[PDB]
């Protein structure tokens, strides 16, 4: 822990919020251009524990609240996620009368205390239905999209996550009315009737300092499986995969050749190294254990 | 008049309504300032939902008032 | 001892939250102060959330408001049900006075309010996070009042497991400035260690028992034997013709993967050469 800097590190600036940066971003209003604006979607370890709890805490029904957050740029960063009261079914949730004045409420009460961020998006959770947009949330996203602009559609599957051990979120946005535009189907048939009229978006996770200090002292058994991590041998699919999908990018930049590059030497940087960061895990563990007593 | 309607995500509408007048005038001032149908729109005041039926000839408004606009959400 | 508490995994990040979203608006580290909330089953005291709380000041004094905490006890019951008011939180180091008469005003809400102290400012290895219990005593004259220091538990929920695991794998979210081998390399170094320190406790204990200054244990002693007969593991020739292979296998992957990046620098300097050099 020591040996390196303990004031405000470089991972702190995210959690930074400008007010003035954020109206002049909000008076710019740069989606209204290009229609593929927004990518990228970068939520906090705080609300996505939240969302994940509060979706499993539901049982078989359905439930659904808001999140917090800003826009910057070409990425929207979603910060906190507070619950609704709503009582749904195992397949609709309504949020009828007190999910309103709840919402208000809390806005209100949070601004009180000092949170600055203001309502960024809404999310509601599938039990055991998949990660897509229903008939119907494809309508409530595009209600409101058409006026408050910058949301997002996060939906969370409690059932799926609780069983795979991996988390299951997608965050979404909606094309406007008449905004037409051995490889598996499944890239249509995930996604409901309307695969075309919604488009999802790359989600990312972020942490602060803190967050990461405090979570490096979490637990002290994992370190078994760090020296017996057997690495390279856990994700050896993954690595083919993306080998594939890398040589695809490298075809295509070959072909638009004759900014893509970009990219491409991205993806294979990004492979490359973790791979190197597995055989010097490797390195490390063969040094460690099997040089002694030669 | 100028009473203000505000967003969750930041918008500001100004609105000039008496306050003897239905809020079915209110809902008509934001139609025709931004257009979200009638039947997709929730209104706050201090912290409780107004009802169509009530005349705002007795209501605690009397200038200064902020209200909370919504549109209802639903999910599947 | 004492009431057996049971925190959860979410109280913490809530603080830690709290503190530097505070820090960043502020410029400068505060102290912040909320309200925790959970369940009270028999003698067991369970901690499950946290919500923030507003407090100003007189002068010296931190008076904590009541009709926010009214309101947001209100409000949060409709989403909680089974969850009701249990302590109070502050981020700071050692006790100060300040503290005691924070949880004194506080008493008046709750018989029996905790107390969970948060350390951001942490310099040493020690558990940052602490529960003390302030139980008012029958000591006469002046109160004199030391918190209890209570050994807290790790009760967590099953998709609060997967979501903590899931943030503790969490990799990406710094490689910016600081170089990815760092970070990869700390977790190697934490692990090693740790082992390390645990094998230096075997060997301080088995240097003891060889000084003949503690009890002579047969057992404890023969499995230290049988455990340091095997620090060459499997050091068979097909481990060894294994790991050249992988060794070898992932220097061509870094080859393959050096020659696209030094042609993507290739491509770059040769279109700068064509604009900036070329005579049109």
């Amino acid at each position: 822990l020591a040996n390196n800097m303990q004031e405000a590190q470089s991972i702190d600036e995210i959690y930074k919020y400008d007010k003035k940066q954020q109206q002049e971003i909000l008076a710019a209003k740069p989606w209204t251009k290009d229609h593929h604006y927004f990518k990228y979607c970068k939520i906090s370890a705080l609300a996505l524990l939240k969302m994940v709890m509060h979706a499993r805490s539901g049982g078989n029904l359905a439930v659904m609240g808001l999140m917090l957050g800003k826009v910057d740029g070409e990425t929207m960063i979603i910060m906190d996620s507070f619950a609704l009261p709503v009582e749904g079914t195992e397949t609709r949730v309504n949020a009828q009368a007190a999910a309103y004045e709840y919402m208000a409420a809390y806005i209100e009460n949070a601004k009180q205390v000092g949170r600055l961020e203001n309502a960024i998006g809404w999310y509601h959770s599938h039990p055991g239905y998949g990660c897509w947009l229903s008939g119907i949330n494809v309508s409530t996203q595009m209600l409101n999209q058409q006026f408050q602009e910058p949301f997002v559609a996060v939906v969370i599957d409690p059932t799926r996550t609780i069983s795979a051990g991996k988390v299951n979120l997608g965050a979404f946005r909606t094309y406007p009315k008449g905004y037409k535009p051995t490889i598996p189907l499944n890239k249509i048939e995930d996604f409901g009737v309307h695969c075309k009229q919604y488009y999802a978006l790359e989600v990312s996770y972020f942490k602060s300092s803190l967050d990461r200090k405090l979570l490096e002292l979490l637990w002290n058994k994992y370190w078994v499986n760090t020296l017996s991590s057997s690495s390279l041998l856990t994700n050896a699919d993954y690595t083919t995969g993306q080998v594939f999908d890398l040589s695809e990018k490298l075809e295509q930049s070959e072909a638009q050749l004759g900014d893509k590059l970009a990219k491409a030497t991205r993806d294979s940087c990004k492979t490359t190294i973790e791979a190197i960061h597995g055989l010097m895990s490797q390195v490390i563990k063969d040094k460690l254990f099997n040089q002694i007593n030669i | 008049m100028l009473i203000k309607v505000k967003t969750l995500t930041g918008k500001e509408i100004e609105i000039d309504i008496e306050p003897t007048d239905k809020v079915e005038r209110i809902k008509e001032r934001v139609e025709e300032k931004e257009g979200i149908p009638p039947q997709q729109q929730r209104l706050i005041y201090s912290g409780k939902q107004m009802n169509d039926e009530k005349t705002a000839a007795d209501y605690k408004i009397l200038g200064g008032s902020v209200l909370h606009l919504v549109l209802a959400l639903r999910g599947g | 001892g004492s009431v057996s508490v049971a925190l959860h995994p979410l109280v913490i990040l809530n603080i830690s939250d709290h503190w530097i979203r505070m820090r960043s608006q502020e410029g400068r580290p505060v102290q912040v102060i909320g309200a925790l909330i959970g369940k009270q089953e028999g003698r067991n005291i369970e901690v499950m959330n946290s919500f923030e709380l507003l407090s100003h000041t007189v002068e010296e004094k931190i008076i904590i408001d009541k009709e926010y905490y009214y309101t947001k006890e209100e409000q949060f019951k409709q989403v909680f049900k089974e969850l009701e008011f249990l302590g109070w939180y502050t981020t700071g180091g050692p006790p100060d006075p300040s503290d005691i008469h924070v949880h004194k005003q506080v008493c008046e809400i709750i018989e029996s309010p905790l107390f969970l102290k948060l350390n951001p400012m942490t310099k040493h290895t020690d558990l940052p996070v602490s529960v003390f219990e302030s139980v008012i005593d029958i000591i006469n004259g002046e109160a004199t009042m030391l918190f209890a220091e209570l050994t807290y538990t790790l009760a967590t929920e099953e998709a609060e497991r997967i979501g903590v695991d899931h943030v503790a794998r969490m990799t990406a979210t710094g490689s910016g400035e600081n170089s990815t081998v760092a970070e990869h390399l700390i977790a190697q170094h934490s692990a090693i260690k740790m082992l390390h320190s645990r094998v230096k406790l075997i060997l301080e204990y088995v240097k003891a028992s060889e000084a003949g200054e503690v009890p002579f244990n047969h057992e404890i002693l023969r499995e230290a034997y049988a455990l340091c007969h095997c620090l060459p593991v499997l050091s068979t020739d097909k481990f060894k013709t294994d790991f050249y292979d992988q060794c070898n296998d992932v220097g061509l992957m870094a080859y393959l993967g050096t020659i696209t990046k030094t042609c993507n620098t290739m491509n770059q300097f040769v279109n700068k050469f064509n604009v900036l050099y070329d005579r049109q």
